[PDB]
């Protein structure tokens, strides 16, 4: 095939970031995100991104789906900030959370400009990045979660 | 305001509104006319009144090959089935990756000029699914009726010089399985004749662990064979049939292509991927599109990708049970996100810069 003459001809490119970049502008949980280190945790509620009080960071219900921005000096400055951005599946969480979870982590990791490595945890497989982020015993599974932004159709 | 989201297969039209859980319209994405040479009829009717009609579909191989009969199934979706207003109702389409650029363009095209939405998408079928998955990372592997291709995406972005397509899929499957069907002295020759025998492949047909095995468990009992009854009442019996014929997504030279089969352009679409994310794509294989439904294709993959693979590799093949539908889900939860919105393209826009449009927006 000639990628080319393709509709994929524009794929990779700088414009799509460009694109993309200017989309992530739009969310208002990114405003402020990733300034200082630390944890930032938002959860989907009926496809919006709505933020997680820090009380309850570390506590997931099963039926939910998350994204959890990592902010930490990397070993090459004391003075930056790099990210981890970790997408967390609940064991009964569904399809519209899940999906909107992952779009909504590409567009975090747009809007911080690419940096973000990007890590998939679903409950029950999280990552050992994953459990690093809580203290001990910070990490709670909780019953239940918030209602399906879908509208059934019978 | 609600979006619209319309899958066109080549097959099948998916359709609905953003936020529903499945698409509310789901017909055939044919035109039937008058086989004796009132105009035309389109999807289901077409169907009903096949025994009168000659069929054809306007699309072929993913692309849009009559742009006249195209038209007719979008007003007959808007109108007929959805009973919307396209002019209300901003509108995501989809598209197999590799299409020629002039297909987006003239989709975008009709779409503003002839049913005047108010704002529209062409996004890849491939990247839906890998959400619809709830992943950003994975090689999609999607086979309907007119294509099948592989799209490996990393961290969201598929990568463009590792995508992969075949022009095989569910259409040359049931055309192979109509010409196979004549050694056992049955003829399914007309286009009518072509929605029966595609009937008995989804009802009947599997993919073979072991091929060769497989033709020797056929011929040794009747242990395999299937009956099936014809609509006009004659029962017909099938046996091996039932794997050759989805055997040909392994074996393209059954129908006289040279192409590597699904397997090997699955692993020929991975190692063209930097090698620190393949073992991240060899675990995260996902199935979408009506032609991935077979019985035991799955586990052929498997086995098949791990013949292929370094013997350490983890594999794992993600088959969705939804997934004659995930492309439309994918579509549906995108289109129920402002951010995603916010890079559709506007009547104005359109109005400002023509078809080209498409290029700078659509990703
Ligand atoms: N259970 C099944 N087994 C095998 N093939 C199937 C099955 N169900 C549907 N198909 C085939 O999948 C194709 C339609 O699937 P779909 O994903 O809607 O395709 P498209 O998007 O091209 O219209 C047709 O070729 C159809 O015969
Ligand atoms: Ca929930
Ligand atoms: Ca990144
Ligand atoms: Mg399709």
């Amino acid at each position: 095939y000639n990628i080319a003459d393709s509709n994929i001809a524009n794929l990779g490119t700088e414009l799509e970031k460009k694109v993309k970049l200017e989309a992530s502008q739009h969310e208002d949980a990114w405003k402020g995100a990733g300034k200082q280190v630390g944890v930032e945790i938002w959860r989907i509620q009926q496809f919006k991104v709505v933020p997680v009080p820090k009380k309850h960071h570390g506590s997931f219900y099963t039926g939910d789906s998350y994204i959890v921005l990592s902010t930490y000096h990397p070993k090459t400055n004391p003075d930056k900030l790099a990210y981890d951005v970790h997408f967390w599946l609940g064991a009964f969480t569904t399809q519209d959370e899940a999906g909107t979870a992952a779009y909504k982590t590409v567009e975090l990791d747009d809007y911080l400009g690419g940096l973000p490595v990007q890590y998939r945890e679903v409950q029950g497989y999280e990552s050992e990045r994953f459990l690093s982020l809580f203290p001990k015993g910070g990490l709670r599974i909780l019953d239940g979660g918030v209602e399906t932004g879908f509208h059934h159709v019978e | 305001t609600t979006a619209l989201v319309c899958d066109n297969g080549s097959g099948l039209v998916k359709a609905g509104f953003a936020g529903d859980d499945a698409p509310r319209a789901v017909f055939p994405s044919i035109v039937g006319r008058p086989r004796h040479q009132k105009d035309s009829y389109v999807g289901d009717e077409a169907q009903s009144k096949r025994g009168i009609l000659t069929l054809k579909y306007p699309i072929e191989h993913g692309i849009i090959t009559n742009w006249d009969d195209m038209e007719k199934i979008w007003h007959h979706t808007f109108y007929n089935e959805l009973r919307v207003a396209p002019e209300e109702h901003p509108t995501l389409l989809t598209e197999a990756a590799l299409n020629p650029k002039a297909n987006r363009e003239k989709m975008t095209q009709i779409m503003f000029e002839t049913f005047n939405v108010p704002a529209m998408y062409v996004a890849i079928q491939a990247v839906l699914s890998l959400y619809a998955s709830g992943r950003t990372t994975g090689i999609v592997l999607d086979s309907g009726d007119g294509v099948t291709h592989n799209v490996p995406i990393y961290e969201g972005y598929a990568l463009p010089h590792a995508i992969m397509r075949l022009d095989l899929a569910g259409r040359d499957l049931t055309d192979y399985l109509m010409k196979i069907l004549t050694e056992r002295g049955y003829s399914f020759v007309t286009t009518a004749e072509r929605e029966i025998v595609r009937d008995i492949k989804e009802k009947l047909c599997y993919v073979a662990l072991d091929f060769e095995n497989e033709m020797a468990t056929a011929a040794s009992s009747s242990s395999l064979e299937k009956s099936y009854e014809l609509p006009d009442g004659q029962v017909i019996t099938i046996g091996n049939e039932r794997f050759r014929c989805p055997e040909t997504l392994f074996q393209p030279s059954f129908i006289g292509m040279e192409s590597a089969g699904i397997h090997e352009t699955t692993y020929n679409s991975i190692m063209k991927c930097d090698i620190d994310i393949r073992k991240d794509l060899y675990a995260n294989n996902v199935l979408s599109g009506g032609t991935t439904m077979y019985p035991g294709i799955a586990d052929r993959m498997q086995k098949e990708i791990t013949a292929l693979a370094p013997s350490t590799m983890k594999i794992k093949i993600i088959a969705p049970p939804e997934r004659k539908y995930s492309v439309w889900i994918g579509g549906s939860i995108l289109a129920s996100l402002s951010t995603f919105q916010q890079m559709w393209i506007s009547k104005q826009e359109y109005d400002e810069a023509g078809p080209s449009i498409v290029h700078r927006k659509c990703f």
